RNA sequence: CAUAGUCAAAAGAAGAGUUUGAUUCUGGCUCAGAAGGAACGCUAGCUAUAUGCUUAACACAUGCAAGUCGAACGUUGUUCUAAAAAAAAAAAAAAUUUUUUUUUUUUUAAAAAAAAAAAAAAUUUUUUUUAAGAGUUGAGAACAAAGUGGCGAACGGGUGAGUAAGGCGUGGGAAUCUGCCGAACAGUUCGGGCUAAAUCCCGAAGAAAGCUAGAAAGCGCUGUUUGAUGAGCCUGCGUAGUAUUAGGUAGUUGGUUAGGUAAAGGCUGACCAAGCCGAUGAUGCUUAGCUGGUCUUUUCGGACGAUCAGCCACACCGGGACUGAGACACGGCCCGGACUCCCACGGGGGGCAGCAGUGGGGAAUCUUGGACAAUGGGCGCAAGCCUGAUCCAGCAAUAUUGCGUGAGUGAAGAAGGGCAAUUCCGCUCGUAAAGCUCUUUCGUCGAGUGCGCGAUCAUGACAUGACUCGAGGAAGAAGCCCCGGCUAACUCCGUGCCAGCAGCCGCGGUAAAACGGGGGGGGCAAGUGUUCUUCGGAAUGACUAGGCGUAAAGGGCACGUA
């Protein structure tokens, strides 16, 4: 399985929204995120507003 | 804290050649010795990682200590100026106080003499 | 001994794990020193698994001599904080896998 | 540039009936809401996740819940056999032999290769018995077969009896210890004892302990400095009711000096002083584990402290210590007690408030299940072995904003039921049913792949599941309460202050919408009523947010302590 490893704490933050993420393939290598994985990162962030509509 | 620091300074690593590197020997006794040596090598690598992490935490602690000391001496300098300014204002107010108190005391002394 | 181990969260038949710094004598889901992250053993829609870790706290606990358990050794190798465990050199068991494609949305054979 | 940027953290405030001839006020009673570890009635299709002895900390049949290590150590006794490497596939019944190179030893300086019985050959060979406390018997396998020793059985698991402050919540402190784990340094020497040995015990230095050329620079031990984690000790503040309990204390409060402890300390021996606590409630009595939290609620409060997690206490009832880094130790030891089971009658044995389970009590609360696959834990270098921790199945509408029990059409407005100057198909059950067409969720039945997934280097209990495909036929799946007012929903018959109903006000004495049945209707719905219990409504203990002239309620009036 590929994993998607997030850095937690105040020193791992990518900004307001969560921590920075990388992939870590099963062969032992790690890589930055894809475009699909970037969409996954963006859709799971908390939103600083009430629900409109 | 920010995306740029993490995106630049993350060690992204190659494929690990240790995975799948076992070659099956012809003797089970030698295979057990080989697995034992693999466990010993893992212990050595873990110890090296522990030493690296000890040094990293020490350097971060030293940096935080010197930053806190710098902020402390700047704060002490600002307080030493604020204290002297307030002392000068207090001195000039106390010097202004004495003339008013002397005049007021003279007024009250006159009133007491009239009543007597 | 301080241990980096896995606490079970989730519900029945829906496992979820937290990565914990504990005294070894503590109960599995009981007392702990620190929550260090999480791990999701079930595969998601992206085709992989999820994990989060507090990298600086894991470095702190490894520097003072904490001992990771058997799944935490694999999880910490996979994140790059520990060397590979000795048994990953053995390679995977082979055999004929059913590579007939299934539709992603419906689960039926294409 | 960007895996950037966005600043969210609530909602929640309802009234009605009942005192009078009527009124307004005061003031209670009752009702509509939410909820529970619930119980009972009637009635029930499914999946999932939770929850499930609140009473007797009552008594317990049976099995399981803590072991592991031969890489610490001897011991006896089982088996079987008498040098290392490489090749043997083709012509004139076949497992074990032939060839090539190294190596130990013997025999006559280059080559050759234990005793006895029976037989053969010219000392050797074939078969057999005893070998092997024996001029080193060469390898091997189990030894579990029983032990000594280490580590762990102080964790995990259970219960809430006691405990009102030696506990708990929160924040601190000094006068301590700390196995395993991380990181430095130094050592690991020599004698004796347990039938035999040792990493067991004793002695000497300076403290110790050795194993492995099978684990030879790998483990282990000891001493000294440290990190980490735990533990002991102390303390500020906060944390029940009761004054129809006013005094309590005498190692008590303090001092000195000895002892004890890892460590401060009346912890305690002795001596000295008379202190200490208390109307800001000591002491007595009653109740109670505490917290995070759970239910309710326009904020506050009230009730609760069950599941789960943190802390504490306890382990049949009392009292002790030993071993240990750690216990005054649930499944350890010693003693006393009650109960109980064996006894060959001398004496022994036991402790489910571990998981199942059984009696008993009770309105009431489950299987004498599967697997260590996952996670966590013990032992082991590992291989592994343990683990009723756990994971997962079983029983129970106990709970949960879940899903289903069809979707359409259908007028002979069928039959049948109920009501009716007996009005409009007379009104209604009623498009309701049946019939006809469509779809098969849930459940049912039959199959198929499985590195689908939980788990990966590998290992799957669940799994007779799930998933995918196929068969089939609206088929297998709707009740409970209510209909006088509060409160949505009305008629007929029976009864006649009877039988009965009832949360409150009240109904029933011949036309009862109130009792009981028929018919119809309303609310909820796999539930729905009834009882118990909590909060709300209740501003009905009023901080938020009430009162005391005549309704409950100003002390007869002052003086003065806090
Ligand atoms: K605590
Ligand atoms: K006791
Ligand atoms: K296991
Ligand atoms: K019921
Ligand atoms: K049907
Ligand atoms: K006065
Ligand atoms: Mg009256
Ligand atoms: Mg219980
Ligand atoms: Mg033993
Ligand atoms: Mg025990
Ligand atoms: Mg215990
Ligand atoms: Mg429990
Ligand atoms: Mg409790
Ligand atoms: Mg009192
Ligand atoms: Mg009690
Ligand atoms: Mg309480
Ligand atoms: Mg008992
Ligand atoms: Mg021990
Ligand atoms: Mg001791
Ligand atoms: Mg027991
Ligand atoms: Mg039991
Ligand atoms: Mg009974
Ligand atoms: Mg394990
Ligand atoms: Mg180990
Ligand atoms: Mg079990
Ligand atoms: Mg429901
Ligand atoms: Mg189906
Ligand atoms: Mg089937
Ligand atoms: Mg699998
Ligand atoms: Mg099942
Ligand atoms: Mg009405
Ligand atoms: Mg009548
Ligand atoms: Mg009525
Ligand atoms: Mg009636
Ligand atoms: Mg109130
Ligand atoms: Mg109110
Ligand atoms: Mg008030
Ligand atoms: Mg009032
Ligand atoms: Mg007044
Ligand atoms: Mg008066
Ligand atoms: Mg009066």
């Amino acid at each position: 399985w590929k994993i998607t490893v997030e850095k937690l704490g105040p020193q791992g933050k990518r900004g307001n929204g969560g921590g920075w993420k990388f992939v870590s393939l099963p062969d032992g290598s790690s890589r930055p995120l894809n475009e699909v994985e970037k969409m996954y990162v963006k859709r799971e962030a908390p939103r600083r507003r009430r629900k409109i509509l | 804290t920010h995306h740029r620091h993490h995106q630049e300074t993350h060690s992204f690593l190659e494929p690990e050649s240790y995975i799948g590197s076992w070659e099956a020997p012809k003797d089970p006794k030698d295979a057990e010795r080989m697995l034992a040596q693999l466990r010993r090598d893992y212990a050595k690598k873990v110890s090296l990682y522990r030493k690296d992490y000890v040094h990293e935490i020490e350097m971060l602690r030293v940096e935080k200590q010197r930053k806190d000391e710098a902020r402390l001496v700047a704060e002490r300098a600002a307080n030493e100026e604020r204290r002297r300014l307030k002392a000068e204002a207090a001195k000039v107010r106390a010097e202004e106080r004495k003339i008013f108190q002397d005049e007021f005391r003279k007024t009250l002394m006159k009133e007491r003499a009239e009543k007597l | 001994v301080v241990r980096l181990r896995l606490s079970r969260l989730g519900c029945k038949n829906r496992p979820f794990f937290r990565v914990m710094a504990t005294d070894s004598r503590s109960p599995r889901d009981g007392k702990h020193i620190e929550v260090l992250g999480y791990f999701n053993p079930l595969p998601g829609q992206d085709g992989g698994k999820r994990m989060g870790l507090k990298f600086d706290r894991i470095k702190y606990w490894l520097s003072v001599g904490a001992q990771a358990s058997d799944p935490v050794q694999r999880l910490l190798f996979r994140s790059g904080l520990l060397p590979p465990p000795p048994m990953v050199a053995m390679g995977r068991k082979g055999g004929e896998r059913d590579t007939r494609p299934v539709d992603p949305m419906t689960g039926r054979f294409v």
